[PDB]
């Protein structure tokens, strides 16, 4: 918890299978600068799996995604942000 | 902490009535005062500077409890009177505002006495007085009294008419003597029709001669003091400190001026209550009370949403239309909105949400009265119409009815209407997929859907053999396929029959044209051949070619353009002045007034912007001879970005205007209307920034010989402080 308050990473469910990375982008970007975006995927076919992470630059900025992006949509499916302690390698699948 | 809970949440949600809810509270901070009296103090002073959109809630309070103990209302009134001085001192002359109304509407409460009131606003308006100051000092005090007048107005006429109507001349003469230079460069539409958008002070000088008119009558506020008239009376007044504004000082920041946004009015609505017109103190209160709101509420989405549709008033108003109005007043306002533009955007889907029924109606009726009167909008409201639309779009399927605008079709693709769906339809698709964007308008709308975002190979199968480069770029591809080196590449970039502008191009097409899958793919080839590309655009000539024929493969792609430059800025592969100058260059010429190309500069100066605070931020704590010599090399290139972009843009402006007179044409055009305004927008957004580089701006760039159409964009940012 002391470190999910300190974290600019946000993990986002609820992805359709056909969103992109630069559909994520262009929705993202609307809360800040985003450093950079890790899809998630299959552990077989490397496909998509419906989610992905977000880091942004700044806190304020993941804040404002948390606050605005959040529960709005995205190839029309309600999407979800949570904050999250941050990537790790594996972590995409 | 408890005495703080029931004074913050008094007159929220409960089974009891109001007035008893401040009589039961009345009761409590009383008997808490022996002990509590400095706290409840801090706390009253608190809630009057901060919870403006309850303030007749709180003047109540402090009326009950004058009531009960006329000492503590002495002592309040103090220290009001305190805090108001140091608010002004601090610069905070937005709060210092709620003050000045909070002691105004105590008249009404009877803590105040009227002539205290007159005697202050008498002081205020001798500010227009002083000599060699700022007008935004003096334009002020005029605003912080009149604003207070539909509160206090009746009050102190009916106590002090005579002394008013010495106050009113003297107002009057000052307003009419103001410069409004600032005027054009920020009202959203320049058209009279159908709605003027005026200048704050004349506008609420006009509201408040209605309302003298009236016989200083209002039907909107909500005063729960008058359920107290037996319990409040002049007998319990208090006669205030005298009260000196502060002095003009060189650390003084004033507020800017402001230009009313209006679009509605009672004929929008004629099955609603009947609206309160545009010269009425009612339609001021309930657009400053909504704002309050908003302001209060911003970060909690649900429940600014809320609070703004349960907004009270003492008679029934078409709401619903109060509400969006106000929210695309601060999407609109110049230079910038007061909150962050994303919020707007997830209001209005809360407040459709939470209205089902009737909410959606307006908010379309109003989008279709935005599109309509695109002819004159200011460009730095249209991108944030454009960017509010398409992300509104895609949150309701992308269903519209475009048919609505087929005017658009027959109009020169650059005017504003065309322009404008062309960049909604871009910014759909890019929250979307071609094909389906390209399917969600009617078939006459069909060309002006986005281009499919392919790359663009100059050596790939279809290019001749005969192309400077091409064996070269051959070797190349295999050389990436095979998982190369920077060393290998080097070598292979030998071949290349000429800063060689050959080489840039071979090498940057290909490694390109090789990644081109993904965002990420891209991104990490700029990584592997880093090494290369430092050097290639190591003279500001190769990082100017770098971009250049980044931009001749990826044109139909803007968001990819964009994600590189912003790439190629943060591991320094290019710099910001290069971006710059690649802004105005002739290959970029054909698109120059399209919206990515400003999104990207924009971005590029905030990239400078936060690189400048960041070493000041680390300078401040280290207080370090290492540190205070980069924060002015970095202010230094700073500084140097914003006069290469003005330089840029005098000269394609002057460049116009020399042409519209040799040929005889005229400087209108739509090119003009974007460029001249794009200019105005560096300001807009920079402002503060800006203003450091007065002295040289004036002397350098923006001087007296300076064509008038393009030196006066310069005039207007100057008053905005002037």
């Amino acid at each position: 918890e002391k470190l999910l308050k300190k974290s600019c990473t946000l993990y986002v469910g609820n992805l359709s299978f056909y969103t992109t990375e630069e559909q994520i982008y262009e929705l993202f970007s609307k809360s800040g600068d985003i450093k950079k975006i890790i899809m998630g995927l299959d552990k077989m076919k490397k496909t998509a799996c419906g989610f992905c992470f977000v880091e942004y630059y700044s806190r304020a900025d993941a804040e404002n995604a948390m606050r605005y992006i959040n529960g709005t949509r995205l190839d029309d499916r309600i999407i979800r942000t949570d904050w999250d302690a941050g990537f790790k390698e594996g972590r995409q699948y | 902490d408890h005495l703080e809970s029931l004074i913050c949440k008094v007159g929220e949600k409960s089974a009891c009535s109001l007035e008893s809810n401040l009589e039961g509270l009345a009761g409590v901070l009383e008997a808490d005062l022996p002990n509590y009296k400095s706290k409840i103090l801090r706390l009253l002073c608190t809630v009057a500077r901060l919870l403006p959109e309850k303030l007749t809630i709180y003047t109540t309070l402090v009326g009950l409890l004058n009531a009960r103990n006329y000492n503590f209302g002495g002592e309040f009134v103090e220290a009001m009177i305190r805090q108001l001085k140091e608010s002004l001192k601090a610069n905070n002359y937005n709060e210092a505002v709620y003050l000045v109304r909070f002691l105004s509407d105590l008249v009404n409460c009877h803590v105040i006495a009227a002539p205290s009131m007159v005697a202050m606003f008498e002081n205020f308006v001798s500010v227009t007085q002083e000599e060699d100051v700022p007008q935004v000092r003096r334009d002020w005090y005029v605003y912080a009294f009149l604003s207070s007048l539909p509160w206090v107005g009746k009050e102190l006429y009916e106590k002090k008419d005579a002394e008013m109507d010495r106050i009113f001349a003297n107002t009057e003469s000052y307003l009419k003597r103001r410069q409004k230079t600032h005027v054009p460069m920020l009202q959203v539409w320049t058209a009279d029709k159908p709605h003027p958008q005026e200048e704050y002070l004349d506008c609420l000088w006009a509201q408040i001669q209605k309302l003298k008119k009236d016989r200083w009558q209002e039907r909107h506020i909500l005063r729960p003091y008058l359920a107290f008239d037996s319990i409040l009376c002049e007998a319990l007044q208090h006669n205030l400190p005298p009260f000196t504004p502060p002095p003009h000082t060189e650390d003084s920041v004033y507020p800017m001026p402001r230009v009313i946004f209006r679009m509605f009015d009672y004929t929008d609505d004629p099955e609603g209550p009947v609206m309160p017109g545009s010269h009425s103190v009612e339609r001021f209160v309930i657009e400053e009370n909504l704002h309050c709101i908003i302001k209060s509420h911003w970060k909690e989405r649900k429940t600014c949403a809320a609070q703004l549709v349960s907004y009270p008033g003492k008679n029934k108003i078409p709401l619903n239309y109060h509400i969006v109005e106000v929210i695309f007043a601060e999407l609109f306002q110049l230079p910038a909105p007061p909150h962050i533009d994303v919020m707007y955007t997830t209001l209005l889907i809360e407040l459709c949400k939470l209205q089902p029924g009737s909410l959606p109606q307006v908010l379309a009726q109003a989008t279709e009265m935005l599109y309509m009167r695109l002819d004159t909008m200011n460009t730095t409201c249209v991108d944030r119409f454009i960017n509010w639309f398409s992300h509104h779009l895609s949150n309701f399927q992308f269903r519209w009815s475009w048919e609505d605008w087929s005017d658009c079709l027959s109009q020169d693709p650059e005017s504003p209407k065309p322009k404008f769906v062309r960049e909604v339809l871009e910014k759909c698709m890019r929250l979307s997929y071609h094909q389906r964007i390209l399917d969600i308008v009617p078939p006459t709308f069909s060309a002006l859907c986005p281009s499919n975002p392919t790359c663009i190979y100059k050596y790939g199968d279809e290019s001749s053999n005969s192309l400077p480069g091409h064996s070269v770029a051959l070797c190349l591809a295999v050389a990436f396929k095979s998982k190369a080196t920077n060393d290998e590449i080097f070598s292979i970039l030998k071949d290349v029959p000429n800063f060689n502008p050959l080489k840039i191009e071979v090498f940057v097409q290909t490694l390109l044209h090789l990644a081109a899958k993904s965002f990420s793919h891209s991104f990490s080839a700029l990584a592997k051949f880093h090494e290369v590309f430092k050097t290639l655009a190591e003279s500001d000539e190769g990082k100017l070619h770098v971009l250049r024929v980044m931009f001749e493969v990826w044109r139909n792609h803007p968001q990819m353009i964009a994600v590189l430059v912003d790439k190629m800025i943060r591991t320094q592969i290019v710099d910001c002045a290069a971006v710059a100058n690649w802004i105005f260059s002739s290959e970029l010429s054909r698109d120059f007034t399209r919206l990515f190309v400003w999104e990207i500069l924009h971005s590029t100066i905030r990239k400078m912007n936060k690189h400048v605070l960041k070493i000041q931020k680390e300078l401040e704590e280290a207080k370090i001879e290492r540190l205070q010599e980069k924060v002015e090399s970095a202010q230094s290139e700073q500084k140097n970005l914003f006069l290469v972009i003005f330089q840029r843009f005098i000269m394609i402006l002057t460049e116009h205007l020399v042409r519209c007179e040799t040929d005889g044409t005229s400087v209108l055009t739509p090119w003009y209307k974007n460029c001249i305004e794009r200019l105005q927008q560096i300001f807009l957004q920079h402002h503060q920034i800006i203003q450091q580089y007065m002295v040289t701006l004036e002397n350098l760039l923006f001087t007296a010989e300076l064509d008038p159409h393009i030196l006066a964009v310069f005039q207007q940012f100057c008053a905005l402080q002037a």
